């Protein structure tokens, strides 16, 4: 059918892998294993259309800053993630993650995702203001532990990629 | 993915994998493993496009990953194997191509069994 590519990015230990796995497997990983690079596949129905989403997991750690760019090419939608617990993760968005994505993938739809909303810190408008400052398709909030907001995050991603 | 066999605790084993396919090339490639019951684990990986860079997950020097450019083959040398390394070992490629989107490929996998 329709095959779109999703690449998740963001600071280390911000909830990227857990978000991808609760969406593809309905499973919250317990032991934090820093991701080097990984790939998951999930099917989703949005607006009546069935789309297979390729979830490209990337590294937020600085040791793997030469490998993560290699996952950007031919991306259909970017998931720029931060932690509501971590205010410094939000400021790394316009300092590190927006400059990097807008260089390798300058015209890809971006969705700012505030992970770990069960830990409520970043106020929702602060994240919304960041989305308007970076030029994102939209701003979403979720918590992989509570499994709340996960479906809507990837429904917005499929919407932006289907365009 | 080839090279899997039955080893004793402390034994060695080298796995092999094609560095790139025919209809595609690889900008990077990694080794993964799946224990019985456990989930998929990242073992090691190398990069091709920027520079030949290696990435491991233990920093203990047990696993060594390399590329023989003559045979177009990546090797994963494993020393001092213990029963905790008993798993199916897969290969992954970041597949590039002239008229294909950059895709993620999974190899077939080879069985590794450490005694006890
Ligand atoms: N309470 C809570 N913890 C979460 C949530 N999402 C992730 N975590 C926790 O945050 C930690 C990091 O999760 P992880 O998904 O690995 O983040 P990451 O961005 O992939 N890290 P890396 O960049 O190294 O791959 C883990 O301890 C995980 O349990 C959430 O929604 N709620
Ligand atoms: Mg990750």
């Amino acid at each position: 059918a329709i095959r779109k590519k999703l690449v998740i990015v963001g600071d280390g230990a911000c909830g990227k892998t857990c978000l991808l796995i609760v969406f593809s497997k309905d499973q919250f990983p317990e032991v934090y294993v820093p991701t080097v690079f990984e790939n998951y596949v999930a099917d989703i129905e949005v607006d009546g259309k069935q789309v297979e989403l390729a979830l490209w997991d990337t590294a937020g750690l600085e040791d793997y800053d030469r490998l993560r760019p290699l996952s950007y090419p031919d991306t259909d939608v970017i998931l720029m993630c931060f932690s509501i617990d971590s205010p410094d993760s939000l400021e790394n968005i316009p300092e590190k993650w927006t400059p990097e994505v807008k260089h390798f993938c300058p015209n890809v739809p971006i969705i700012l995702v505030g992970n770990k909303k069960d830990l409520r810190p970043v106020k929702p408008e602060e994240g919304r203001d960041m989305a308007n400052r970076i030029g994102a398709f939209g701003y979403m909030e979720c918590s992989a532990k509570t499994k709340d907001g996960v479906r809507e995050v990837f429904e917005m991603a499929t919407r932006a990629a289907l365009q | 993915a080839s090279g899997g066999g039955f080893v004793q605790p402390g034994g060695s084993l080298r796995l092999s994998c094609a560095a790139s396919g025919d209809t595609w090339w690889s900008s990077a490639m990694g080794w993964f493993r799946q224990a019985p019951g456990k989930e998929r684990e990242f073992v090691s990986a190398i990069s091709f496009y920027p520079t030949e860079y290696t990435y491991y997950a233990d920093s203990k020097g047990r696993f060594t990953i390399s590329r023989d450019n003559s045979k177009n083959t990546v090797y994963l040398q494993m020393n001092s194997l213990r029963a905790e390394d008993t798993a199916t070992y897969y290969c992954a490629w970041i597949a590039w191509g002239p008229w294909m989107r950059t895709s993620w490929y999974w190899g077939q996998g080879t069985q590794v069994t450490v005694s006890s």
